């Protein structure tokens, strides 16, 4: 892969938060979710990294 | 092609990492490099491979010295070409502009170009390609196109056999110089003993013989062949040989059953019979030997002749499993 | 409270020490600051700064004292004082030969092209497998680790990879090596350009 790249890839994917509640993919800094779905809603998680 | 050359030299690097980690020799000719052509490159399904000298061959005809020896070249340089017939250790010209490996130089020629020029499908292009890579095509192989034609065109342009066998011949230790340096661990007793100089000079008239450790099965199974190989002198059917199981010692009577060898075969894939009489240096598929033996048979003709060494396959037992019957009668 | 002690100290010094001498001390990286700290602890001493061109605008006024106007635009940059009235040329010439040297650069701009040269690093083989991955072609001749050609890493601009960062602390130095770099010079007030 090269590091760079899967770093770069990565952080368009893995580097990512989640809502919680709407399991929407979120940016990181995040606080709220963007989804009105669930309520705006602050109750986010990392999204988990592989292995 | 800079790519590929580089998927090369990180794989066959990574071996010689792993061929200098292990262990005691320190031998000098352990590690194995493409300079050398020990190492071989090519592709079994298609059937097609080279070796560094097959090329080395060739390009030295077409305007390169020496040829016999020296070129290892190859994998080095790089060439730059339209300029003059010199090349330079730089990587880069006086000018400022980038240069190959060489490898990358000579691989282009024939087999990059081929496969585009495959791929592209330019049915009047690939026969003069042909022609430059130098024949042949016969019958109805001509009328071929796409995968099976690429196929066909390589095995007769480096038939994988041709690159095997310079390979397995030249970079590779026979039976006599095999058996001179890995005596000591493979035979039990002292390095001195009248046994392990017939182990070194790789004799026929010496002491019989020796081990086996696995076993093929038959086509008409019950019984399986002992495959062994003769570690010194020459058998010989219908004769008389001590089997010495896995831990017989020579003055104690546990685990030796002096039995006659029944018969000898040459193992070649199916088969097959021929000759009573084979040599040590040499591998054998016997029978005879199947009752009076598991997994590890040590067989001698003399009384101080040891057992060898037990092995250290390793890799476990592991994994348990249960075996009940059903009927029970079966049993 | 915290503040008003800092400047009662910051009054000690040009009243006592008269040559202020200072420096930054942006990037370091230390550590070796405080064997500074030590070295100098038998005859200078050190004092580092926030917004204290405030301070010595608030002392620049007095009515009596008006050549601490001088050190008033000078501090550009992260930067600190290390004052002392033994000299200025020695003091210069100790902080200078000190230096904190020290690795290196991972995850970050590379100033020049980072060139490592062939021949061996004095290694036994294990992570030539880790060198041939970011782009170093390596053959071990006999036990020893070497690298086969002289080639270039990363240029000048890009960024400097994590795993290629690695491999230069270890083996082949960058080197992304630097220090403290004195700044201005003092005495009374007087305004010098330290070279
Ligand atoms: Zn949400």
């Amino acid at each position: 892969i090269e590091p760079s790249l899967k770093a770069l890839a990565s952080k368009y994917n893995c580097e990512k938060s989640v809502c919680r509640k709407c399991y929407a993919r979120l940016p990181p800094r995040a606080t709220n979710c963007r989804k009105r779905k669930c309520g705006h809603t602050n109750q986010l998680r990392p999204k988990k990294k592989l292995k | 092609k800079e790519d590929l050359y580089q998927t090369f030299a990180r794989t066959v690097e990574s071996v010689n990492v792993i061929v200098s980690t292990y262990a005691d020799e320190v031998l000098g000719d352990v590690q194995v490099y493409p300079a050398r052509g020990t190492v071989a490159f090519g592709s079994g399904l298609h059937g097609w491979a080279f070796t560094i000298r097959q090329f080395a061959t060739r390009y030295a005809k077409k305007f390169g010295v020496d040829k016999a020896k020296m070129m290892d070249r190859l994998w080095g340089d790089s060439f730059f070409n339209p300029k003059t017939k010199k090349w330079t250790n730089k990587d880069t010209d006086a000018e400022g502009k980038p240069l190959e490996r060489a490898f990358n130089m000579f691989i282009l020629d024939p087999i990059f170009r081929l496969f585009t020029a495959i791929m592209n499908f330019k049915k009047d292009e690939i026969p003069v390609l042909l022609e430059k890579l130098e024949i042949v095509l016969k019958g109805e192989e001509k009328d071929l196109e796409g995968k099976a034609l690429l196929k066909v065109v390589m095995r007769k342009f480096l038939p994988a056999a041709d690159a095997l066998l310079e390979m397995i011949v030249l970079h590779l230790p026979s039976p006599v110089t095999a058996q001179a340096y890995r005596a000591e661990q493979l035979y039990e007793g002292p390095a001195d003993d009248a046994n392990c100089i017939a182990i070194k000079n790789c004799d026929p008239k010496a002491d019989l013989m020796l081990y086996v450790s696995k076993m093929v099965p038959t086509s008409d199974k019950g019984r399986f062949y002992a495959f062994g190989r003769v570690f010194a002198g020459t058998v010989k059917s219908g004769q008389k040989v001590r089997i010495q199981g896995p831990n017989y010692v020579p003055g104690k009577k546990d685990d030796l059953f002096i039995k006659a060898i029944q018969r000898v075969v040459l193992m070649m894939g199916r088969f097959v019979e021929p000759i009573d009489d084979c040599p040590a240096g040499n591998i054998i598929g016997l029978v005879g030997i199947d009752q009076f033996l598991l997994k590890t048979g040590t067989l001698t003709t003399s009384e101080t002749a040891h057992n060898m060494k037990v092995m250290k396959f390793s890799v476990s037992p592991v994994v348990q499993v249960a075996v009940e019957v059903k009927n029970a009668n079966d049993l | 409270e915290k503040k008003a002690e800092y400047f009662a100290k910051l009054r000690e010094y040009l009243e006592e020490y008269k040559s202020v001498f200072v420096v930054g001390v942006d990037n370091v990286s230390s550590q070796q600051m405080h064997e500074v700290r030590k070295n100098l602890r038998g005859r200078a001493v050190v004092l580092m700064g926030k917004n204290t061109m405030v301070r010595r605008a608030v002392r620049g006024f007095i009515s009596d004292f008006p050549d601490y106007e001088k050190l008033l635009p000078f501090v550009k940059g992260n930067v600190g004082f290390i004052f002392t009235n033994d000299s200025l040329q020695d003091i210069k010439e100790v902080i200078i030969a000190n230096k904190v040297a020290a690795p290196a650069r991972a995850g970050a701009v590379a100033p020049e092209d980072i060139w490592v040269l062939a021949v061996n690093t004095g290694m036994e083989p294990g992570k030539t497998s880790f060198f041939q991955a970011l782009g170093v072609p390596t053959k071990i001749a006999r036990g020893t680790i070497e690298i086969v050609s002289d080639v270039k890493v990363v240029d000048a601009g890009k960024r400097v990879g994590a795993s290629e960062a690695s491999l230069l602390n270890l083996l082949n130095i960058s080197p992304f090596t630097y220090g403290l770099t004195v700044v201005q010079v003092y005495d009374n007030g007087q305004v010098f350009p330290a070279s």
